[PDB]
């Protein structure tokens, strides 16, 4: 049924639950089951947290070789990417959310970190790579659960990456995914530090039927909305800054690209590797994209609004 | 909305010489200009097509008429008050600017036979004043612009045109935003090779 | 100089040009434009001279 | 049937789109707790934009069957925002959707019951076990007023929409598709672009009714929808398309610019790659 596994078997959850699977092999969640949850506050707390990292506890469960995000969201905090053990103090959320949940017959319980990085993701970065190793030695079974907020805005698709590090002892075997990203200053080196410890999940997602017909009648009058996007007006001279950003981001590039050490490679530090460039890249990329966003949007609106019919 | 039970009354109670104050009555209501349903009661289809069958003609003119008509035909129709005549003046005024988005000065300084640019202003104040209207005149245009138009009438049995025409509109909206669509569509395939050749190299990893 | 300006020498008269953002960016735009593309052909032509291994040797 | 058929309130607030899912998610929790369709509840909220409603984010709840009556365990529900309140700031308690019929006296009482933690709270009725073909959800508000004698509240149907958010829509399109991404990005005044798409192909059918149909002939269409459609295609004119036209030049300008950048970008990525297998110097 398409209702089958929107079950939440509290009995079978929670057995998986105290499996252990992962003291066994490191790498037996292979799959993250989600409902939309953790995209849905997620998303608009990653954007409606402005910049500010956010951190706490997700709904969830586990299912044959698959950890369960029921739920994933943000905070309106701050420190993440930044802090030792952020994501700790939004638990008390389902500290007491959770428990009366059951009162309902949510009879689950707690099972991972939600969080956002508003703008430039939702993982943890190299304090919270201590964060995160010290929480999987402390809470395994536990996720770098990563998508990126602006990201995902420029972008068109959600990167979701469940990233069960590789715990201190257990080195990435054949699959270990270690999504590299382009880190801020903060939290690069600690990234090259800690880049390959963390492998992903089959992130699946899973609904009713009732989910489909809802999200196509959402589009069967949001298309009006499509044609009205209206995405020049909301950027005005946000552009500027990313312009002037941009090239900046171009001289990303131009920082890690600039050097006169002849001499066998980067020999002296992570340079490393010719650098940034990829940096500027995934910057011009999204910068171009939002760019369509906005030129989409008012000449499909001219084309619909403007003219186009008696 | 109270007038048109108003005048069914009146049409019910009202012919002829009764009728001549309901028709005065008629006359002065903004909104009630054209009969359309509220012809159709007999009385009033005898009352209208009668001795005074002109004033059922100014009913036209207010359903099809214009103002100008009045000033080629100042005798044809039953005489009218400066605010009634004023007010047929708007009607052919609202009338053009359904025609064109912005109409000129001299349009209906022509259509109306007005003078200039006090009055001219003054009654189309009156006519956006009224809210029918929206938008203001255009200045550097000497146009109107309009943001839309409230409805006054029925103006008579336009179904034919107006039934055929909600696709026309409907039909650019639709032919744009599907060009935008397809290439978006065709985009997306190419997202799909894109991915598909990724997907393809991940197979050969292994 | 200074001169942002232009002048009908029949006139004898300076006019101080309005300086051109957007215009100027599309002059900016295509010139460096134009200088990639050629550049482009360019770095492929040289991959190619030093790919193809050919240098004229002295004798 | 105790309704009251009133007017507008204080709905405002952010949505995604699971939530929708959740009202699924409570009538499938309640229903597989109970063997049968559960007349459930859940915590609508929504966007209030002018005279607009948008109803929206409303999940699992608890409804306790008080001897007929749907039921808001109403401070269970104080225990639940207080238990997501501390998180969940960003959206606030604007109504409750259920399951079953039409609204019913049970679902009067809880919408009255939403009606206790603020003054004009939203109603929102769904049902996977009605038979309609339109997005089940009924959405009803209230007036103050004096009728016989008696000064009573109201409670009356508006219309809505959903979210805009741009992860967010990039999701609803997945998983209606699950293989939109372009499509429907007019999306600020797509609002009025779809709802009044659906309006007017509702409207073509009812203008073809007001031929005729029932209806008689119409002289509301004539006027109305003449004036609106005899304008259109509206907004095509000149100058105005022109500096539309100039919008274009410098979005495809500046566009391409950073294309540009990106191409000599990988010309500079094969440069380097020609640098280790191949540049010796
Ligand atoms: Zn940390």
């Amino acid at each position: 049924s398409i209702d089958e596994i929107y079950k939440y078997d509290k009995k079978q959850q929670q057995e998986i639950l105290a499996a252990k699977p992962w003291t066994k092999d490191h790498h037996y969640f292979k799959y993250c089951k989600i409902s939309a949850l953790a995209l849905l506050k997620m998303v608009m707390h990653a954007r409606s947290g402005g910049n500010l990292e956010v951190m706490g506890l997700m709904l969830g469960k586990v299912d044959g070789e698959t950890m369960i995000i029921m739920d994933s969201f943000a905070l309106p905090v701050e420190g993440t990417e930044t802090r030792v053990n952020a994501q700790a103090a939004a638990y008390e959320y389902m500290a007491a959310y959770i428990e009366n949940a059951k009162q309902v017959g949510r009879l689950e319980n707690a099972i991972g970190w939600y969080h956002s990085h508003p703008g430039y993701g939702c993982w943890l970065s190299g304090i919270d790579v201590s964060t995160q190793m010290l929480n999987q030695q402390f809470q395994e079974p536990f996720v770098a659960v990563v998508i990126d907020p602006t990201r995902t805005i420029s972008a068109g698709k959600v990167n979701l990456g469940a990233f069960r590090t590789y715990p201190k002892g257990y080195k990435p075997p054949d699959e270990g995914p270690s999504e590299y990203q382009t880190i801020p200053l903060n939290k690069i080196e600690d990234f090259g530090v800690h880049c390959k410890q963390y492998y992903a999940l089959e992130v699946s997602y899973f609904k009713s039927s009732l989910d489909r017909k809802l999200l196509e009648l959402l589009w069967n009058k949001y298309w009006v909305n499509t044609l009205s996007s209206s995405s020049l007006l909301t950027n005005a001279d946000y552009t500027t800054g990313q312009v002037f950003d941009l090239s900046e981001k171009l001289e990303q590039s131009e920082a890690q690209l600039g050097r006169g050490s002849f001499m066998l490679g980067l020999e002296t530090h992570d340079r490393k590797s010719e650098d940034k460039l990829a940096k500027a890249t995934r910057d011009s990329c999204k910068t171009t994209i939002e760019a369509i966003h906005g030129l989409m949007s008012q000449v499909i609106k001219d084309k619909l609004f403007n003219q186009i019919n008696i | 909305s109270n007038l048109l039970e108003q005048f069914i009354l009146l049409a019910k109670g009202t012919s002829g010489s009764a009728l001549t104050a309901l028709i005065s009555q008629v006359l002065e209501a903004p909104g009630v200009y054209v009969f359309g349903e509220l012809l159709e009661l007999a009385n009033v289809q005898e009352l209208a097509e009668g001795a005074n069958a002109a004033y059922l003609q100014l009913l036209n003119l207010f359903a099809y008429g214009t103002y100008p008509d009045y000033i080629a035909n100042k005798e044809s129709l039953p005489e009218l008050s400066t605010a009634q005549q004023n007010k047929l003046k708007h009607l052919t005024i609202v009338s053009l600017a359904s025609r064109m988005k912005c109409i000129p000065y001299s349009v209906l300084l022509k259509d109306l036979e007005m003078r200039n640019l006090r009055e001219l202003e003054d009654l189309i104040i009156e006519a956006v004043y009224t809210d029918i209207i929206q938008g203001k005149l255009d200045q550097r245009n000497q146009l109107l612009e309009v943001d839309f138009c409230i409805g006054r009438d029925i103006r008579k049995k336009d179904i034919n045109n107006i039934v055929k025409t909600l696709h026309e509109w409907c039909d650019g909206c639709e032919a744009v935003l599907l060009g935008i669509e397809q290439q978006v569509l065709r985009a997306n395939q190419y997202k799909e090779n894109h991915n598909r050749t990724q997907q393809q190299v991940e197979a050969e990893v292994t | 100089g200074l001169i942002s300006a232009r002048v009908d020498s029949h006139s004898k008269i300076l006019y101080a040009r309005d300086v051109d953002q957007r215009s100027t960016t599309f002059e900016k735009s295509l010139l460096m434009g134009k200088e990639f593309q050629r550049r482009a052909k360019a770095m492929m032509l040289r991959a190619a001279v030093l790919r193809n291994q050919i240098h004229v040797k002295s004798p | 049937s105790v309704m009251a058929c009133g007017v507008t309130g204080s709905v405002s607030v952010a949505l995604h789109p699971l939530v929708i899912l959740n009202i699924s998610d409570h009538w499938i929790r309640m229903r597989s707790q109970e063997g049968r369709p559960v007349q459930v509840i859940g915590a609508l909220i929504g966007k209030q934009e002018g005279r607009n409603i948008e109803v929206m984010n409303s999940f699992e709840l608890l409804s306790h069957t008080v001897e007929e009556k749907i039921i808001i365990d109403k401070e269970y529900y104080y225990t639940k925002e207080e238990q997501f309140k501390q998180v969940f700031k960003e959206l606030e308690f604007l109504g409750w959707y259920t399951t079953g019929g039409p609204p019913d006296p049970s679902d009067i009482h809880v919408h009255k019951q939403v009606c206790e933690i603020i003054e004009s709270p939203l109603f929102l009725k769904l049902n996977p076990m009605t038979k309609h073909t339109d997005l089940p959800v009924s959405v009803f508000e209230s007036v103050i007023d004096i009728i016989n004698g008696e000064a009573t509240m109201l409670f009356a149907e508006l219309t809505y929409t959903l979210a805009t958010e741009e992860a967010e829509r990039i999701g609803v399109d997945h998983v209606a598709r699950m293989t939109s991404t372009v499509a429907e990005h007019l999306i600020a005044q797509h609002s009025a672009i779809k709802m009044l798409h659906s309006r007017v192909k509702l409207i073509l059918e009812y203008v073809k009714a007001s031929e005729a149909g029932e209806v008689p002939f119409n002289h509301e269409i004539l006027r109305e929808a003449y004036a609106l459609c005899h304008c259109l295609p509206v907004l095509s004119t000149d100058k105005f398309k022109t500096d539309f036209y100039d919008q274009c030049n410098d979005v495809g300008l500046m566009a391409y610019l950073g294309t540009i950048t990106k191409t000599c970008n990988t010309m500079n990525q094969f440069v380097n790659k020609f640098n280790v297998l191949y540049d010796r110097q």
